[PDB]
RNA sequence: CUUGAGUCUCGUAGAGGGGGGUAGAAUUCCAGGUGUAGCGGUGAAAUGCGUAGAGAUCUGGAGGAAUACCGGUGGCGAAGGCGGCCCCCUGGACGAAGACUGACGCUCAGGUGCGAAAGCGUGGGGAGCAAACAGGAUUAGAUACCCUGGUAGUCCACGCCGUAAACGAUGUCGACUUGGAGGUUGUGCCGGCGUGGCUUCCGGAGCUAACGCGUUAAGUCGACCGCCUGGGGAGUAC
């Protein structure tokens, strides 16, 4: 329906579990008749300032283009899912897919 | 656009030139070869009298000057030159 | 009283003042550009010195 | 200026903005950047995104 | 009693007054004097010189421990912004590092009303 | 404004980098600017001044040159 | 009938409005550790705070309010006004070629709606600030200015009030009349040359009692409305 880009940061601990979030969330989007048009995946970097007392967390940028309420859905699930530390949603003018100056 | 980002090319303290001056104002004098690029050398340097020492009286406009670097200011993009030292320490 | 004191030292005198006294460079009376050097050089010792003064 | 035909300066271009902030992460202003108008609200918007997501400071006293 | 050799000096340079404390490199207080302390009141008390006094007779509280090296970090718009730090120098400390920790609003709340006078 | 020391550096040349340290990143102006409220009509109506004035600092470095002392 | 007015197509810039999230700096508090005699404040002082351990310094927690830098004689809005970042709903302007309607227009007494700050009602909230109020100073006196505290209020929701030097002290719409230097935002054709919108400063003719205004007119005209008729008494009384 509409583009966006997700670049949601997650607890460095878990990292293990992020390879899931991904699988899990690309399933949610294209079950809804979505797309994915981008998914780097930064890993483990270093922050400009502490958040939470951490010194370091595992980036995930990803790009789509869905209808409002599963990017609503993701957002909530982000929320409540306390591993995931810091959030992000823009929405972009087209699809995006050239690869990341990261 | 380009110069400024690049410019550990003459970074070093130590680093001295050979400029040319385009005008004069009364703190100062400014040396610009390096070109889209421009010191200044305030009127406290020029001379070992302090300020005892107007710019126009110890160098005039189109004159080219030795020179050394002392501070280059990144951003704010402005280099302190100095001339009262690359000739003679009386 | 029988001769005028140093031009130069005076000029740079009430160059420092004006500069303690925080107005502005141009409003320097010379334009004597000899007399105007010491002006403006009294005028930005002074700047200096202000900073630590309350 | 960031006038090789940019069409949307973009925050994650890290090696980007750092040439348009200071030591103490202060955006730095038009006029010493000889940034046009509208790239410099660009600029803006892109150092303030990054700021969020922790890839660049806010200060040095943190 | 137990020896540092490494540490750390704040100073606190108001319009009114400049309070120095070193601290170790947990900031925690070791020493400390002032202006007011030094013995000057009012119009002395507010001067780089008294703030100066401070900073050496503050440099001979701290004896007891180790010295060499001193970290200085400076805070708010005082006379005493400097004095202090070269009198450290003459007290025999070497200063490695130095640095402005002034805090600064980024907007926060409502500063009080200007004086009339 | 957060100058480290280099090695040999005399402390008089530290000293006077961690002044222009914070001379340029303007710090007592701020720390004196917000000592007290200033209105937003003042604030505002400061900025016309400014304006004002420095538009006439581009007019001596014409006009001068024009005219003529003795 | 297509030149005024409008509709559609593709894009652009924007603190325009409404709702909901969230992030860093800082202040105040609360709880700990360190540490010891002063802090705070002023022109000078004192009230005040502090050996029941303050101030300073480090760690943890709470809570509200405002959004440094960017930031500019920048931008948007009918005006009042609007400034962190992100999504949701939503208004206006502007340009490029085309197509479409065919005078559908301008102005507007009464009417209707929006309308800073203070203030009022009900229910919340309360860091900082601060009318009232209290104490300390100054002074011949000081119901002030200055200092120490500090309650309404300032913040949120809904509802009132309808006022301001609500100002460009300049009603709205259209036409015409030498120039110069800028700012911001479109678009043509070759980093030069054009063509649109909005805007800042300067000045010519003209106009003006003068100051000044000057293609964004206070110039030259046309359409409609609002308003003035010596000063007090009075924007008051009934
Ligand atoms: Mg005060
Ligand atoms: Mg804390
Ligand atoms: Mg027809
Ligand atoms: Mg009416
Ligand atoms: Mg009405
Ligand atoms: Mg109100
Ligand atoms: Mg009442
Ligand atoms: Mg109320
Ligand atoms: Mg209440
Ligand atoms: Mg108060
Ligand atoms: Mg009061
Ligand atoms: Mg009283
Ligand atoms: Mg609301
Ligand atoms: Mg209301
Ligand atoms: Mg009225
Ligand atoms: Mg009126
Ligand atoms: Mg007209
Ligand atoms: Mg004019
Ligand atoms: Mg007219
Ligand atoms: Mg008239
Ligand atoms: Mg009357
Ligand atoms: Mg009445």
């Amino acid at each position: 329906m509409r583009h966006y880009e997700i670049v949601f940061m997650v607890h460095p601990d878990q990292s293990e579990q992020v390879p899931g979030m991904i699988e899990r969330y690309t399933a949610a989007i294209t079950g809804a008749e979505g797309k994915i048009h981008r998914l780097e995946d930064w890993g483990r970097r270093q922050l400009a300032y502490p958040i939470n007392k951490l010194h370091k967390a595992h980036y995930v940028l990803m790009n789509v283009e869905a209808p409002q309420e599963v990017i609503d859905e993701l957002e909530t699930t982000f929320r409540f899912n306390d591993a995931v530390i810091r959030s992000m949603v823009m929405r972009t003018k087209h699809a995006v897919t050239e690869a990341s100056p990261m | 656009e380009d110069p400024w980002v690049a410019i550990a090319k003459r970074y070093p303290e130590g680093t001295k030139l050979t400029g040319r001056v385009t005008n004069l104002t009364d703190y100062g004098c400014f040396v610009e070869i390096e070109e889209g690029v421009e010191g200044l050398v305030h009127v406290s340097e020029m001379d070992w009298t302090n300020k005892n020492i107007h710019p126009s009286k110890v160098v005039n406009v189109g004159d080219v000057v030795e020179v050394m670097v002392l501070d280059i200011d990144e951003e704010r993009r402005r280099i302190s030159l100095g001339l009262k030292q690359c000739k003679a320490n009386p | 009283k029988r001769q005028k004191r140093d031009r130069l030292e005076r000029a740079h005198q009430r160059g420092y003042q004006a500069g303690i006294a925080g107005r502005s460079k141009e409003m320097c009376p010379y334009q004597t550009l000899n007399q105007r050097s010491q002006w403006l050089g009294g005028w930005r010792e002074a700047m200096a010195d202000r900073v630590v003064m309350a | 200026f960031t006038a090789e035909g940019v069409q949307e300066i973009d925050y994650k271009d890290i090696a980007t903005l750092k040439n348009y902030i200071t030591e103490s992460g202060k955006i730095v202003p038009s006029r010493i950047t000889g940034t046009r108008a509208k790239y410099q609200r660009q600029l803006a918007r892109a150092i303030k995104r990054a700021r969020y997501l922790s890839l660049l400071p806010y200060t040095d006293r943190h | 009693r137990k020896q540092v050799s490494d540490g750390v000096a704040h100073i606190h340079a108001s319009f009114n007054n400049t309070i120095v404390t070193i601290t170790d490199r947990q900031g925690n207080a070791l020493g400390w004097a002032t202006a007011g302390g030094s013995g000057f009141r009012g119009s002395r008390k507010s001067t780089p010189f008294a703030a100066q006094v401070a900073a050496e007779r503050c440099a001979d509280a701290v004896k007891e421990y180790g010295i060499k090296n001193l970290e200085v970090m400076v805070k708010g718009p005082g006379p005493g912004r400097e004095s202090t730090i070269r009198a450290l120098n003459a007290a025999g400390f070497r200063i490695t590092n130095i640095t402005d920790v002034t805090p600064i609003p980024h907007x926060g709340c409502r500063p009080p009303k200007k004086r009339r006078v | 404004p957060v100058i480290k020391v280099r090695e040999n550096e005399p402390f008089d040349v530290a000293l006077r980098r961690f002044k222009r340290s914070c001379e340029k990143a303007g710090v007592l102006a701020e720390v004196r600017r917000r000592e007290f409220y200033e209105k937003p009509t003042t604030e505002r109506k400061r900025a016309k001044a400014s304006a004002v004035k420095r538009h006439a600092k581009k007019l001596a470095r014409e006009n001068a040159r024009r005219t003529r002392l003795y």
